[PDB]
């Protein structure tokens, strides 16, 4: 019924701009205020802005004003945050949240979340290396930007395979982990969507 | 301004009491509230008003407190209720709102000491120009865990990142995995490469080792 839907997200550069949406439908947009809150990678919660149910009144979190500006459109049932001069420092994923019905203070419905991603890294397909109870795996390494899969034998080897999240290197370029641990051929399939690599790597 | 939640972690099973708190800097005009996040989706409403539960919320959380103390309470676990919980604060004026530093609920079991595997360099990834070694500590528990580097002898320190899975669903341990990252110039110098593993599975650190 209540429900939150954003948009806008995206892999920029720093100093350029994005614009974010929320879109509401289930309840009277005009009579609530809304909320931008982000999550930056392996963090909690951390607030960022609202707007007051009229659109009049806004408050930002000290880390961001004078570069975002939140609004709305009450006519629209959507909620803005428009972010100039994005930093590496503001990459997270930022959710829209409504100030309760029943208590005001607390934020009753979020947003599905939008990722904003700020980086001087442009998109680069990984390298897969070999990594040879006995354990193998693949380096799936310097790619850009987020996500990468890894599968083996086509799908068929699961039992033991342990696929650890990226980490982002020092040179702004992702690197991540596969392995499995055996007690026959070994192939992982390496996909990265955001530049059409794809790889099939036998250990 | 200040919220802290704690513990930290706390490492329970299926069907006990889950008790965790957050402490306000200043006494807390208006009622805090706890939310539920499980890894890639977005907060969940729990508790509003310090007591009252959210729409379509069981009734197993509970949540009591006033002035500058809350307990957010879970009478009896069920495996979804393994997550990660926020407590928050917001006034009417200044509007800002400020959030817990979390605390995870995670599923206990009896301790398992890792099983360590170091990879060298791929002879692939050298003629690259780049050189990484990989500690694997693969299905222990607790999550608690180090791993020190150390080539020919030298700890290395500030060269290496590491990574860490998700309690596994069949046994519930946990997997890292420590990527040391040297020129290869400055690998082909070397010769001993070794990773030291600490952990309360094992009595004595484990060392896996491979010489160039
Ligand atoms: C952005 C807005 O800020 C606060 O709104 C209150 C409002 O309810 C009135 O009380 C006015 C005028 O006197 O004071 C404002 O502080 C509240 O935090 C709202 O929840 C927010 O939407």
């Amino acid at each position: 019924l209540i429900n939150l839907v954003e948009s806008g997200g995206g892999v920029v550069q720093p100093g350029r701009s994005l614009r974010l949406s929320c879109a509401a439908s289930g309840f009277t947009f005009s009579r609530y205020g809304m909320h931008w809150v982000r999550q930056a990678p392996g963090k909690g919660l951390e607030w960022v802005a609202v707007v007051s149910s009229d659109g009049r009144t806004t408050y930002y979190a000290d880390s961001v004003k004078g570069r975002f500006t939140i609004s709305r459109d009450n006519s629209k049932n959507t909620l803005y945050l428009q972010m100039n001069s994005l930093r590496a420092e503001d990459t997270a994923v930022f959710y829209c949240a409504k100030e309760g019905g029943d208590n005001k203070f607390s934020f009753d419905y979020w947003g599905q979340g939008t990722l904003v991603t700020v980086s001087s890294a442009s998109t680069k397909g990984p390298s897969v290396f070999p990594l040879a109870t006995a354990a193998l795996g693949c380096l799936v390494k310097d790619y850009f930007p987020e996500p990468v899969t890894v599968s083996w034998n086509s799908g068929a080897l699961t039992s033991g395979v342990h696929t650890f999240p990226a980490v982002l290197q020092s040179s702004g370029l992702y690197s991540l982990s596969s392995v499995v641990t055996v007690p026959q051929t070994y192939t992982c399939n390496v996909d990265h969507k955001p530049s059409n690599t794809k790889v099939d790597k036998t250990v | 301004g200040q919220l802290t939640q704690s513990p930290a972690t706390l490492s329970l099973s299926p069907g006990e009491r889950a008790t965790l708190s957050c402490r306000a800097s200043q006494s807390v005009t208006n009622y805090l509230a706890w939310y539920q996040q499980k890894p890639g989706q977005a907060p969940r409403l729990l508790i509003y008003g310090a007591s009252n539960r959210a729409t379509g919320i069981p009734a197993r959380f509970s949540g009591s407190g006033s002035g500058t103390d809350f307990t957010l309470t879970i009478s009896s676990l069920e495996p979804e209720d393994f997550a990660v919980y926020y407590c928050q604060q917001r006034d009417n004026w200044p509007p800002d709102a400020t959030f817990g530093q979390g605390t995870k609920v995670e599923i206990k079991r009896t301790v398992a000491a890792p099983s360590v595997f170091i990879f060298p360099p791929s002879d692939e990834q050298l003629k690259s120009g780049t050189a990484s070694v990989v500690c694997l500590l693969n299905n222990f528990y607790p999550r608690e865990a180090k791993v020190q580097w150390k080539v020919d002898n030298a700890l290395q320190s500030g060269n290496s990142q590491e990574s860490v899975t998700e309690q596994d669903s069949k046994d519930s341990t946990y997997s890292l995995s420590s990527t040391l990252t040297l020129s290869k110039a400055d690998y082909e110098k070397h010769k001993v490469y070794a990773c030291e593993v600490t952990h309360q599975g094992l009595r004595s650190p484990v060392t896996k080792s491979f010489n160039r």
